[PDB]
Order: C-alpha cells, then sequence, then structure tokens
C-alpha cells in the first residue's frame, strides 16, 4: 500500500526540528511487541512529545497501549480499522498517557526504581510539551465570535426543544434536555465549532450548556424550596420577564453566603485531625514477613478503597488488586493490614503493610500526616449535602467516644469504610493509619504508646491521647496548662515522640 | 512555633507564558532591590572602590528608578549560582493544606520595567496550590545557604506530581490549562486529511 512504515524507537530517537517535519500522511507504526497501528502524523506527533521519559531508557519495550490511538489494529481482515473512531485528546488524557510511560519504566525492571526520578521525568516532559505546543503551534487558535453562536442555535433539533414544551420536571430534564443532549454527543454534525469541539474535549461543561441554549429550570430560593412556574427562555435568549428574573436572581445569592465560622471550623477540624495523625511515621521499604493476616469484606462501594492492597489467595503468595474484580464481591478477604505485622521500627510500617500507595510516597516524607490531609482536602472540596455534619460526624468518630469499643480493630476498619467511601472518596490505607493513631498497648498501666502488633486494638479518648503522651506535642493543642498540673507527667515512662519535640526545646539534640 | 522571619517578602502574582522551565521565578525590580541589599553592598564593595555608606545610598536610590549597574549586578548575582538555576527560595500559600501550598522555585530573572510589581509564577505550578489572579498577596523566603537549599529539595514542584490517593496514577495538578489545550484541540482534531477509504484509492 502507499502508507509507510515507522518503528517505535526512530521516532523517539529523531529530533526535535525534524519531529514537527513530517509529511501529512496515514502511516504504519510498529511497536516493540507483536502489534502495530495506523495513525495520522498530527496525532503520532503528540505521542512522541508525550513519550520523553521513554527517551532516558533505550532499553525498555514499548507496548502498542501507549499511541492515542490504540484501536485501530492492522489485522489481516479490513473491517476492523477502516472505519473507526480514535482516541479523544483530552487534557487527562496526556496526564494518563505519561502515567502509562511512567509505570512502563517501572515495570521494566524487577521493583528498583527511585520514583522521584520518574515523578521529575513527568513534570520535565509536561513542561518540554507546553514549550513545543506553545511555540510551533501559533497559526492554530481558538476562536469565538457571535458566527460560532448563530452556527450552534440555527440547528434545527435545538429549535426544535425549544417549541411546544409543557413547564414540568419530566418535560424539561428528561423530555426537552434529551432532544439536546443527543445532539451534542453526535460526532458527524459539529466539525468545526469551537464550542462544541469543546465540549467534547471535556473543556466546556455540558452542565452549562443546558441552561443557554435550552430552557432553564426551576431556581431556588436561600431555602431549599422551588417554584411552581418556571423561566421559559435561557441565556442565549435571556430572561426579561419581571417574575422569571427574580426568580432567577435568587440563584446568585446562595454563593455569597462564605462567613468566617465555616473557614475557621475547617483549619479546627485539620488541625485536630493532624495533630494526633502525625505519630505515626517513616515507612521502610521492604517486607516484615508476617502471618497474622487480617480478613475484611469487600463490597461493591468499597472496591475503590482496596485499589492498592495486599490480599492473600489460594495457591498463591502475594497479590494486588488494582480495582478490575467484578468477582469477590460479597466474600470476606484475608488482607494484609498494618494492624498485626512485626518491624523494629516503634513506630515504622513497612510498604507490603501499607499497600501500593506507598510507593507514590516520597522517602523523607511524613505518612501520618498524609492520611488526615488526604481526607481533609476531599472534605473541605465538599465543604466549598450538610458537610459539616459530615465533619462533625468523622470528628465524633475518629477524635472521640461515639464508637463502641470493639473488641479487635478487623471490625473497626469496614464500618469506617462503608461510613466514609458512601460520599468521601478515600482509600482504605489512609483509613488504616487513621484507625492505628488511636491504638494503645497496655491501658489497665497507663503504657501510652503505639503497640506494634494490632491485635490488641485498646481504644481511648482523644483528649487523653492528648495530654498523657508526648507533652512537647501536647503543647501545641488548647489547654496547655492542664497537662501541666498533672501527677502522671513526672515520672519517666518510654513514651512516643512527636516531631514538635524539636520546637518545644529550641532545637537541642538531645 | 516561629513568626515573622527575616528575608522574606510578600507580593501578589502573575503567570509566565513563554517558553521556560517548571521552577523559575521572576522577582520584580522593587521587591529585589530590597530583598537583595547586602549582597549589593558586597558586590559594590567588591567590584567598586565604595564604602558601606555610599553602596547603601546607591542601593535605597534605584528602589524606585532603574539603572544599569544595579542590573549588571543582578545579572551576576543570579550567574554566581554555578550547580543551580539561580537563588534558591521557598514560595507559601496563606491556606496551606496540601503538598502544593509550600514550594521551592529559583530566582532566574530581575524585571526591568519599575511600575510592574508582581512575582511571575510558573504555567505548570498554578495548579498544586489553589491559587488565581484575584488580588491575592503571596509570600516568599530566601533560603541563605547551600545546606538549605539542599535541605529545601524535599518540598519541590515535582513532589507533588504522584497522586496520594491512587496507587498507580499521577494526580491532576500535571494537567494543562484551558487556552493551552484549546490550541491542542484546534490543530490535531481537524479535518486535515482525506480518510482511509480515499486515501489508498
Ligand atoms: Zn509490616
Amino acid at each position: 500500500m502507499n502508507l509507510n512504515r515507522y518503528k517505535a524507537r526512530d521516532l523517539l530517537n529523531l529530533s526535535y526540528d525534524d519531529l514537527w517535519s513530517l509529511p501529512s500522511e496515514w502511516h504504519l507504526i510498529e511497536f516493540d511487541d507483536g502489534k502495530t497501528v495506523v495513525s495520522v502524523d498530527r496525532i503520532t506527533k503528540l505521542s512522541v512529545l508525550c513519550w520523553y521519559p521513554l527517551k532516558h531508557y533505550k532499553d525498555c519495550p514499548i507496548p502498542s497501549d501507549h499511541h492515542i490511538d490504540f484501536n485501530r489494529i492492522l489485522t489481516d481482515n479490513p473491517k476492523d480499522y477502516l472505519n473507526v473512531e480514535g482516541g479523544r485528546v483530552t487534557s487527562k488524557a496526556m496526564v494518563k498517557h505519561l502515567n502509562k510511560a511512567i509505570w512502563n519504566i517501572y515495570d521494566w525492571s524487577g521493583e528498583t526504581v527511585d520514583p522521584e526520578v520518574l515523578s521529575k521525568l513527568a513534570i520535565e516532559g509536561k513542561n518540554w510539551l507546553y514549550n513545543q505546543t506553545t511555540v510551533k503551534l501559533s497559526e492554530y487558535l481558538a476562536t469565538l465570535s457571535m458566527f460560532d453562536i448563530a452556527e450552534v442555535y440555527n440547528h434545527p433539533k435545538v429549535r426544535e426543544a425549544n417549541h411546544n414544551i409543557e413547564p414540568t420536571t419530566y418535560g424539561i430534564e428528561k423530555i426537552s434536555y434529551g432532544k439536546v443532549k443527543e445532539v451534542f454527543n453526535d460526532p458527524t454534525q459539529f466539525i468545526g465549532n469551537s464550542i462544541i469541539e469543546g465540549l467534547r474535549s471535556g473543556t466546556q461543561k455540558t452542565e452549562q450548556l443546558l441552561q443557554a441554549f435550552a430552557w432553564r429550570g426551576f431556581p431556588t430560593d436561600i431555602n431549599s424550596d422551588i417554584f411552581k412556574y418556571p423561566v421559559t427562555t435561557g441565556y442565549i435568549d435571556g430572561i426579561w420577564n419581571l417574575y422569571e428574573n427574580m426568580i432567577e436572581s435568587r440563584s446568585g445569592t446562595k454563593a455569597l453566603l462564605y462567613n468566617k465560622e465555616l473557614l475557621r471550623v475547617t483549619e479546627y477540624f485539620n488541625r485536630k485531625s493532624q495533630l494526633i495523625a502525625q505519630y505515626v511515621q517513616r515507612l521502610h521499604p521492604g517486607d516484615c514477613k508476617t502471618t497474622i493476616l487480617a480478613e475484611y469484606p469487600v463490597t461493591k462501594l468499597t472496591l475503590k478503597a482496596f485499589k492498592g492492597k495486599y490480599y492473600q489467595k489460594e495457591d498463591g503468595k502475594l497479590d494486588w488488586i488494582r480495582g478490575n474484580e467484578t468477582h469477590l464481591i460479597g466474600t470476606k478477604q484475608k488482607f494484609r493490614s498494618v494492624f498485626g505485622c512485626n518491624h523494629p521500627d516503634s513506630q515504622g510500617i513497612c510498604m507490603t503493610c501499607y499497600g501500593r500507595l506507598g510507593i507514590n510516597i516520597p522517602k523523607g516524607t511524613n505518612i501520618g500526616q498524609v492520611a488526615a490531609v488526604s481526607m481533609g482536602d476531599k472534605i473541605t472540596s465538599a465543604v466549598l449535602a450538610e458537610a459539616g455534619k459530615l465533619s462533625t460526624e468523622k470528628v465524633g468518630y475518629t477524635s472521640k467516644t461515639y464508637l463502641k469499643n470493639y473488641k479487635s480493630p478487623i471490625e473497626a476498619l469496614p464500618v469506617f469504610a462503608t461510613m466514609a467511601n458512601e460520599k468521601i472518596s478515600l482509600n482504605i490505607s489512609h483509613c488504616e493509619i487513621l484507625i492505628y493513631a488511636m491504638m494503645i498497648r497496655s491501658a489497665q498501666y497507663r503504657d501510652y504508646r503505639l503497640p506494634k502488633p494490632g491485635i490488641n486494638g485498646q481504644f481511648e479518648k482523644y483528649n487523653r491521647l492528648m495530654q498523657c503522651r508526648s507533652l512537647g506535642g501536647a503543647m501545641a493543642f488548647e489547654k496547655q496548662h492542664e497537662p501541666l498540673n498533672n501527677p502522671g507527667s513526672f515520672l519517666n515512662k518510654m513514651r512516643n515522640d512527636h516531631p514538635y519535640d524539636l520546637l518545644v526545646k529550641g532545637g537541642k539534640l538531645r | 512555633f516561629g513568626a515573622r522571619l527575616n528575608a522574606t517578602a510578600r507580593a501578589v502574582i502573575t503567570s509566565i507564558s513563554d517558553p521556560h522551565d517548571y521552577d523559575e521565578l521572576h522577582i520584580p525590580w522593587g521587591v529585589g532591590c530590597q530583598l537583595l541589599k547586602y549582597h549589593l553592598t558586597n558586590k559594590l564593595k567588591a567590584k567598586f572602590n565604595m564604602t558601606t555608606r555610599e553602596a547603601f545610598s546607591f542601593v535605597y536610590e534605584n528602589v524606585l528608578q532603574y539603572n544599569q549597574i544595579i542590573a549588571d549586578l543582578f545579572k551576576e548575582l543570579i550567574a554566581e549560582a554555578a550547580p543551580y538555576k539561580g537563588m534558591g527560595c521557598t514560595f507559601h500559600r496563606n491556606p496551606t493544606l496540601q503538598r502544593g501550598s509550600t514550594q521551592q522555585f529559583f530566582i532566574t530573572k530581575v524585571k526591568d520595567d519599575i511600575n510592574d510589581n508582581s512575582i511571575s509564577m510558573s504555567v505548570l505550578c498554578l495548579k498544586a496550590p489553589n491559587a488565581d489572579f484575584d488580588g491575592d498577596q503571596l509570600n516568599l523566603t530566601l533560603m541563605p545557604d547551600v545546606y538549605l537549599t539542599k535541605a529545601t529539595e524535599r518540598i519541590a514542584p515535582h513532589t507533588w506530581v504522584l497522586s496520594i490517593d491512587e496507587p498507580h496514577e499521577i494526580s491532576g495538578n500535571l494537567e494543562l490549562q484551558g487556552p493551552v489545550v484549546e490550541t491542542i484541540i484546534n490543530w490535531a482534531h481537524e479535518k486535515y486529511l482525506p480518510p482511509l477509504e480515499e486515501w489508498l484509492k
């Protein structure tokens, strides 16, 4: 055929000036595995631009899934590549392909790659992609004018959805919105319009376009009370009745209730969570080699929380889930958690007990604070139904006595998992740390210290954990004078070590 | 727990839409003339025959006035950093909850326009803190030593690339902005070639 063939590493070893000097053609691309694709030069230019970490390692194999158009596969029959659809260029798709190119080098050699070098190669490849797409692409600038509005407004399928429509929620959200949502998703209708091509590329949202090109439906008051008669017009053809515009003006009234008590209480929640979460630290790579494997039930809703987690299968040693298993949806699988493994460090854990999330954490990074941080950013993004009630519920569960004191923490983890993951997307490796931070050995002897076997699982209150352990960390929380006049703090017990201990004593080494 | 540190600055932020690196900071003339005063005094007592009073008068006089000697001494002070791109500095956000709110950059260029009073930051680092151009003032500290600059490498723009939620996934702070993506959308997703039936016929 009249299709030139290019190898995988031949386009990668090419210069940056010779990469853009490619002829306009359809071409075959061979890969390191036993597959080959067909592509346009304007897509493989971006593909090579996102293959920047593969340039430093000229010995790893490049699979066929690294290309944007991996659906096109050259077979013996032409029915699989004649009229097919490739991949859509998205701001998340380039990041996902860079992530694939990083983990291809990570699983090329056997589990010995420094992840900070790959994390620097990712941002270096993103910077090179930005510096190449800014300078070389200057003739192709997106624009917006009155013609771009009149091109999409004058469509008959959009104009049919605005006439003869009953003022009903079913008649607007299902009937009127469906007839325009079925034509926004059509890839053979609006070719060249910047608004539809930006909508399909994940930049413009479709929720903001149904309130402009279709009927705007039922704005609310300050309270959550809907109105009987909705507004007829949209935002292209504006609202010009007094009643409808007065209803529409109340839609922007709820965007100003930004009192300082909310920003005070979320900072108080972060200061309450991180100061008690900061006890566990300094995870170590390796294996502690314990047979004290805990057991947890896996459901459908918490399957994303068990993504990076090692479990024990039959006739096998260890395996990680990674989140593609439709099975194991109702059984009780034996896992490997931090509760009950033996490391020589008194406050550290291993990599296999924490899961596959530990390799994404840098070496000099506290694993204790980042669990509360990963909870708190999603909580603040839920803050910014009644997320303050969820925050007070998590405060009462984690940093109070509202939980029933169970005998073992293996039944406390799935309850907190099904309470958290139903509304806040949080991995269970953070919840394991947040539960393990409230664990104290030998509560009958006042030995306020973290036990290394988690099978004990003795929980107490949050204030007794703040006052009766590590006074240098107790000086950072409220009510500083109460640990001072306590008779239990004037006797040398073996206790833990807070990071604040150096700021209290000025910075003395001993 | 620390308050009111020295060798610091606080100013509003702009962006750099240029061919540049992911860790580059552009300090303006008025901020750089007062943040580097004893450095300019050392350079004026070394390269020129001036006392410290005349050097202090030359530093404080040319804060709101551009001249070539202070700009050349700024270019020399940037060029003195042999293993780094410039002077290592730390950059903070006032709501500091995540990792990206505290980063370390390098001063690479002092601006010549005296009316521009703003620190210009990289485009790709705009996503890791919640920092926009809505009249917000952001803080900056200057690391004096090489050991302190090596110890501040634990907070870097490359440290928050990997996500802290999913085990094998790069976080969404690496995603490009709107007008950066839209030109590639208009370029790649265009009716550029005839289809595969017409191409081989
Ligand atoms: Zn372990």
